[PDB]
């Protein structure tokens, strides 16, 4: 069975084909615009891809249960704290579902060879991507499913590490009830893996660590002149 | 972050 709370979370999930189709189409018109001598760098197009994913993440949150009851200033504080975590969690789950050995699946629906990306990404990004791939492998070995994914999405969004909230009690309550629903769901649907609940929860600090290091690297690249909504989220 | 506020407030 599925706890009713998780069913409510599953309702709020975006239409993933249309989300991916819209981002794919955006990137195509941007390239189709540019002339021979003003191609985008590989890093630049990944930033635009992340930028467009962020737009869809904000629209997802704004219409989600619980989040839509917060005042907008509370909503901004929550998203400013977790936007990079949500991007990384979305990337990781995409590899869990669709990933094949030696390739990366993008939000556009494209599959790209790891050797191509690793040639261009540089040492820092390659390290962070390898750390993320280690999480993909663990989550795949645990049979990470969509119900657990949406739980982790809300646990990331409703972070106890956000201050100066008007309604911190709601964030505290959502964190507690989603935790309790995930504990119940894993026990009922995967009764033989005692470790699953704890292994899922321990990926959250790891995703947080990858996410914050990714933010710091992106800030460096911006200050270096190598990089929209993405920049706005970095500054705030 | 005027852009984030706008994305959360806009009607379309
Ligand atoms: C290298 C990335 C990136 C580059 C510039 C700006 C943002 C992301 C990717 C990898 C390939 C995907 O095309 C990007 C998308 C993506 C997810 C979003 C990361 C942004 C958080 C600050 C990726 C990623 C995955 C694991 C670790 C680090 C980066």
């Amino acid at each position: 069975s599925i706890p009713h709370l998780i069913l409510e979370l599953l309702k709020c999930e975006p239409d993933e084909p249309q989300v991916q189709a819209k981002i794919m189409a955006y990137l195509q018109q941007e390239q189709a615009n540019r002339s021979k001598h003003e191609k985008l760098s590989t890093f630049g197009l990944m930033c635009k891809m992340a930028d467009q994913t962020l737009f869809s993440i904000v629209e997802w949150a704004r219409s989600s249960i619980f989040f839509r009851e917060l005042k907008v200033d509370d909503q901004m504080k929550l998203l400013q704290n977790c936007w990079s975590e949500l991007l990384i969690l979305d990337h990781i789950y995409r590899q869990v579902v669709h990933g094949k050995e030696g390739s990366i699946f993008l939000v556009t629906g494209q599959q790209v060879d790891y050797s191509i990306i690793a040639s261009q990404a540089g040492a820092t990004l390659n390290n962070l991507m390898s750390h993320a791939q280690e999480l993909v492998a663990k989550l795949r070995s645990l049979q990470f499913d969509q119900r657990e994914f949406v739980c982790l999405k809300f646990l990331v969004l409703f972070s106890l590490d956000v201050k100066n909230l008007e309604n911190f009690q709601l964030v505290e309550g959502v964190q507690e009830q989603v935790n309790a629903a995930l504990l119940d769901y894993t026990m009922c649907n995967y009764p033989q893996q005692t470790e699953k609940f704890g292994q899922l929860l321990l990926r959250l600090p790891e995703i947080r660590a990858i996410s914050m290091q990714a933010e710091e690297y992106l800030y460096y690249k911006h200050l270096n002149g190598d990089v929209n909504l993405l920049i706005e989220m970095l500054h705030a | 972050n005027a852009l984030l506020r706008y994305l959360l407030d806009k009607d379309d």
